[PDB]
RNA sequence: CCUCCGCAUAAGCCUGCGUCAGAUCACACUGACAAUUAACAGCCCAAUAUCUACAAUCAACCAACAAGUCAUUAUUACCCUCACUGUCAACCCAACACAGGCAUGCUCAUAAGGAAAGGUUAAAAAAAGUAAAAGGAACUCGGCAAAUCUUACCCC
RNA sequence: GCUACCUAAGAACAGCUAAGAGCACACCCGUCUAUGUAGCAAAAUAGUGGGAAGAUUUAUAGGUAGAGGCGACAAACCUA
RNA sequence: GCUAAACCUAGCCCCAAACCCACUCCACCUUACUACCAGCAACCUUAGCCAAACCAUUUACAUAAAGUAUAGGCGAUA
């Protein structure tokens, strides 16, 4: 029911609630796939509840009872995501030998800068896709100059950074 | 005549408003006289397990000891499924006749 | 008569006139975009 | 699930599952006096009405009778020391009517 | 700016000390003061 | 927090700090450290210079971006607190931060100020050691469960039998969900 | 593309001029390829061919920077390939003939792995290279298995 | 009022630094080192004007030839413009022509 | 913030003089 | 007392006089919190052939000329339903809380919507009205303007 | 996105008199006067006026661009 | 005595050396930031101001040889 969107009725209006520590990754790793999944739903509900509480607080012009707990929950969730994702990656490596699941490739666009074009997923082959063939992946000679300019700009910035660092160092030396 | 504000479905004229949307993910297609056709398979069905008799909680008691991290790489995984190999002295070549494809993902999350 | 209001807004026109797609459509447009990028503008096209 | 590539359903293909759901939700107090049995949530933009219905049914085991979503604009006016516009984020609101005449008054927190 | 002037106030004073006792802006405003001062001299 | 931020006595997420250092200030940054850093929160230290010259005391707070040590009830100067109404308020002795080099570490046996080095001992492994005197200067520094807390046994059961299964497939199996259909191939590009 | 002085005196107008060459369309046989190509050829080209005798010979003899055409280069490459492989060009009933033809161009005829890349642009070459070293990635699992096997072997040995 | 109240932090200087103490040393290497090197190899600066005086225009010209090919487009353009300007200024505008 | 020192010194002296003129000692 | 305006929709803008808290012609100004819920409107329509001579004008007589704005059929293919987005405001374009500009449907004195006068005095000069003895174009470049209305004749 | 001309598919024109007809709203233009001239306004207000079923007015989207366009030629108009 | 003044360190310039950058997830050539369906494709001498006191051919874009041979309305100049 909708009772799960709020915490225990005992805790309403305490300004301090005890709720110890996030799920560290090692622990998560140690746990099973099914178990992990189960835990995820537990986490999710809690997160939702926390969000609701926060909203309520905002409405009422009052501060949260214990906003660290929300953060902890978030951290735990992140850890869970990482663990499962890692496992998936490992599996992929074992089977197909692919870093990243979603396929793409290195494509030079109009502007000349090389991009990782992530592949979009379609029903018909690329050669008779009317929209996709408009999206052109090549430069032409008018771009080279611009690229060069960009490079120069980048270099200038780098130079500025480096010299600044040196100057700072010098200043420090002078001081001490 | 703002260039800086993010272009959205609220912003244009009627047709424009109709067209865009937010990142909703469409649940079907549209036909005949603007009759939408909600396909059941396009809709994501949430596979929620039963949490009855489930001893895990959303926080972890402070008394639990510290341990160093171990990024679960493929080698480790292999090692932990290498006993059978050892005994011998479980693998798919392609996965095109398989429901949950590991590489160009079918499975969601 | 009063001639101040040359502008008379309609988004569709703007998008066709000055949109990214239109710019892409020519070499000149592309060059414009490139120039803007170089400059470091927050809105390359409309 | 938000910020994930959805697999392409051709015609004879399988049901799309969401194991480990990405988007998470918050139920709020209504501002302007709603009827009994209406519940107001804040959906994250990408999640649909149908999805919301499903979500409630699965995770919370609530009998949802009807759902009606709506995109609220978050204000762009308001500026810095720089005179650059800080944008409050736009969010999606959900009006969920419960079934069986279940009824739901939003409770008092902070007594 | 490599080498720009620091001792300018003093120069101004050097004229203005003579204009001190005139009427109007002449005693304050250097541009006016100078002309008056020279004439007086 | 932006660049050229001045790490004061108050922390970077407080009201006082905000008042002092809002997002549009542009002060001169103060120059100062290394990982070879020997002053901790809780150490007993001797104040060399200024007020209380020669006195020892415990360290309350360390603000290492400014190389500061805050000494407890020492290097004090007097601050009024409360106030607000048309009267005195109340009078506190507030603590000034001491830039290190003015503050040296105290030996437990001698009670004298000492220069320190980070020698790798054979016990295992890295710890402070005094130069003038010998021996180690060590370090500074219950629960009961709640309703939504796992317990130590239930956290470290470890149920992960590593198969080549995928999470999803395993989950499906657990459920008893049956999918007779199969996925028709799609042109990704 | 150049400029002319009006009446070939410098004290008149300078004015821009494009001299175009006289293009023709002609059939052309080639013994190496056995096909009749229709080409945009000029009279100088024809003359060159005559000098070299065969069209094929001309194609072979003429260097890449003097050929000045991508099509020509391609043709040359093809010819080279043919020379290398010794492919059935005239099929059964003409083996002797084929041999004779080959012997006519005993000169030229580079190894097959060079002739593949002749008359390519840079981009084309790059593409070819990419195609060559494409390959789907080797499953790590297989590698792991191999390693395990090796280890086992080592153990057995010791 | 442009002038300032508090007199500056006193500019303390060590005239007996590693630089100033050994200034001019080796400078004079040829006339008492059997001309192995010239003192124009001692001078360390921009690669174009390294034992070579010049004018403004001349300097610019030198820069364009000795470095040009490895100069930043924008900067190169600027240099060119300067040269164009400088030539005009020298060869035409002026007094004493 | 100009580059000098002499000028500043002079100004200081002037200020001192002014002060003396204003509130002289016993 | 005004109403020569009003409510909508379109286009445009994009939270721009809602609640609480706060500060400084007179107090729509800053911070927080709230809001617009689809049935209205957008967002369409599986192929291959094949069909579509006779306007509109109350469509009926008449009557035309500039000659017109609303259609299938055959065969094969096909069970899955209501997702997504617009929905606020005292509002847009004219640098402004600008007498200007601004499409369509109703409302044609309003059931909408508003306020010409901060206070006082009652000089000149100036502006907008109303007044008129007798005369009636004597005005002036010209009956311009005003007032009552209408005769004849040129030029182009 | 102003204006000049066009293309597509639209909309508007009360009332009285009897056809690029007449009077006369809405709409369009802008004759003469006065006011305004750092203005309500980088061309407005007050009246008075020409048109108002047509070579009419007008909303939307598209097109022609400068050695050009577009022009019922005023050497007009083509974002003050 | 008000308005004000004042203030060093933000950083930056010129070099030297050294060949740079660019995929957390999602989105982005359709009206970019838009999950999901049957059509084309890049290369083509710069010019002119300006100088010649107009202007019409013409007018620059390591060191030394050398501003030499040359070129040039045999002049500007190159
Ligand atoms: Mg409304
Ligand atoms: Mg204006
Ligand atoms: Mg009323
Ligand atoms: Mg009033
Ligand atoms: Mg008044
Ligand atoms: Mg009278
Ligand atoms: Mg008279
Ligand atoms: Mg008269
Ligand atoms: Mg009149
Ligand atoms: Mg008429
Ligand atoms: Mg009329
Ligand atoms: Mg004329
Ligand atoms: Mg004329
Ligand atoms: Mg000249
Ligand atoms: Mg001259
Ligand atoms: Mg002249």
């Amino acid at each position: 029911g909708l009772e799960e969107f709020f915490d225990d009725p005992k805790n309403w209006g305490q300004e301090k609630v005890k709720s110890g520590a996030a799920w560290t990754c090692q622990q998560l790793r140690n746990k099973s796939n099914e178990d992990l999944h189960k835990l995820w739903y537990v986490l999710l509900k809690e997160r939702n509840m926390l969000l609701t509480l926060e909203q309520e607080a905002k409405r009422q012009r009052l501060p949260m009872p214990s906003p660290e707990r929300l953060d902890k929950v978030v951290d735990s969730m992140d850890a869970l995501d990482k663990v499962v994702q890692e496992r998936e990656d490992a599996l992929r490596l074992l089977q197909t030998g692919q870093e990243r699941a979603r396929p793409g490739a290195w494509r030079r666009d109009i502007f000349g800068r090389i991009i990782w074009h992530k592949f979009k997923q379609w029903v018909i082959p690329w050669h008779l896709n009317k929209r996709y063939n408009r999206k052109r992946f090549f430069a032409l000679p008018y771009v080279d100059h611009f690229l060069r300019l960009e490079r120069e700009k980048r270099a200038r910035i780098k130079a500025r950074k480096e010299n600044l660092e040196r100057k700072k160092a010098k200043i420090l030396l002078k001081k001490f | 005549a703002d260039r800086m504000s993010k272009w959205t479905s609220k912003r244009g004229p009627r047709s424009f408003r109709g067209r865009k949307g937010r990142g909703a993910k469409g649940i079907g297609f549209l036909t005949s006289g603007w009759r939408f056709v909600q396909i059941k398979e396009m809709v994501p069905e949430f596979v929620v397990p039963d949490l009855t008799g489930f001893k895990l909680k959303p926080y972890v008691s402070y008394l639990a000891p510290e341990s160093e991290e171990t990024p679960l790489t493929a080698a480790q995984l292999f090692s932990e499924a290498v006993a059978p190999a050892i005994e011998k002295d479980g693998f798919e070549p392609t996965q095109e006749g398989k429901l949950f494809q590991l590489y160009p993902r079918n499975f969601l999350r | 008569k009063a001639r101040g209001n040359e502008y008379q807004p309609s988004n569709i026109k703007r998008k066709n006139k000055h949109g990214w797609v239109r710019r892409l459509s020519t070499p000149a447009g592309v060059q414009v975009i490139l120039r803007r990028m170089l400059k470091g503008r927050k809105s390359l096209s409309h | 699930a938000r910020n994930v590539v959805y697999p392409l359903y051709r015609l004879g293909g399988p049901q799309l599952r969401v194991f480990r759901t990405n988007f998470f939700i918050q139920l709020v107090r209504p501002g302007v006096a709603q009827p009994e049995d209406t519940v107001q949530f804040r959906i994250p933009m990408e999640m649909t009405r149908v999805d919301l219905r499903n979500y409630l049914e699965g995770i919370y085991n609530v009998p949802v009778a009807a759902v009606r979503t709506r995109v609220q604009h978050g204000s762009n006016k308001r500026r810095d020391h720089r005179n650059v516009r800080i944008k409050k984020p736009d969010y999606k609101v959900a009006y969920v009517q419960l079934a069986h005449g279940q009824t739901f008054t939003f409770p008092d927190l902070f007594p | 700016l490599r080498n720009r002037v620091t001792d300018r106030y003093f120069r101004i004073q050097e004229v203005l000390k003579h204009a001190r006792h005139f009427r109007g802006r002449k005693n304050r405003c250097y541009r006016l003061a100078v002309r008056t001062v020279i004439r007086a001299f | 927090l932006p660049p050229h931020y001045r790490y004061g006595m108050s922390p970077p997420g407080s009201v006082a700090d905000k008042r002092k250092n809002p997002p549009w200030i542009r002060r001169r940054p103060v120059v100062v450290s290394d990982e070879d850093w020997y002053l901790f929160c809780g150490d007993t230290v001797e104040i060399l210079e200024g007020k209380d010259a020669g006195k020892q005391g415990k360290v309350v707070q360390v603000i290492r971006q400014r190389n500061w040590v805050v000494v407890g009830g020492l290097n004090t100067h007097y601050r009024y607190i409360g106030k607000t109404m048309d009267y005195r308020g109340t009078m506190i002795p507030s603590e000034a931060p001491l830039l290190h080099r003015q503050v040296k570490l105290v030996d437990p046996m001698d009670r004298k100020p000492t220069e320190i080095e980070w020698r790798f001992t054979e016990a295992g492994e890295r710890v402070r050691v005094s130069t003038r005197s010998g021996r180690i200067i060590p370090k500074p520094e219950t629960w009961i469960d709640g309703p939504k807390d796992t317990s130590v046994e239930d956290a470290l059961e470890r149920t992960y039998v590593p198969c080549l299964k995928t999470l999803q497939e395993e989950v499906m199996e657990a459920m008893g969900i049956k999918e007779t259909r199969k996925y028709k191939k799609v042109y990704w590009y | 593309l150049g400029q002319i002085y009006a009446n070939n005196d410098k004290l008149s107008k300078r004015l821009k001029k494009v001299w175009k060459p006289q293009l023709f369309e002609r059939e052309f046989y080639s013994e190496i390829l056995d096909k009749k190509f229709t080409v945009t050829v000029t009279m100088r080209t024809l003359d060159l061919i005559d000098e070299a005798y065969g069209l094929d010979f001309y194609i072979l003899k003429a260097s890449g920077e003097d050929l000045c055409s991508k099509f020509g280069m391609d043709l040359k490459r093809g010819m080279l390939l043919r020379l290398a492989r010794q492919d059935p060009q005239l099929h059964p009933e003409d083996p002797e003939r084929r041999a004779a033809i080959y012997d006519k161009y005993k000169e030229f005829a580079i190894p097959e792995e060079e002739a593949e890349w002749v008359g390519l642009t840079l981009e084309e070459a790059i593409e070819k290279q990419r195609l060559l070293e494409e390959k789907d990635p080797v499953p790590l699992f297989k590698i792991y298995v191999a390693e395990l096997i090796q280890q086992l072997q080592q153990q057995a040995l010791s | 009022i442009g002038i300032r109240l508090t007199l500056p932090p006193p500019k303390v200087v060590d005239r007996w630094n590693e630089k100033r103490a050994m200034f001019g040393v080796y400078d004079n290497i040829g006339i008492l080192g059997n001309f192995e090197k010239h003192p124009k190899e001692l001078i360390r600066g921009p690669i174009w004007l390294r034992g070579w005086k010049g004018n403004e225009l001349q300097r610019c010209i030198r820069k364009r030839k000795m470095v040009g090919s490895r100069m930043f487009a924008d900067d190169l353009h600027n240099l060119n413009k300067r040269i164009r300007y400088l030539y005009k200024h020298f060869n035409r505008h002026g007094k004493f022509r | 913030v100009k580059k000098g020192f002499r000028a500043a010194f002079r100004f200081q002296k002037e200020l001192e003089r002014q002060r003396l003129l204003r509130c002289p000692p016993p």
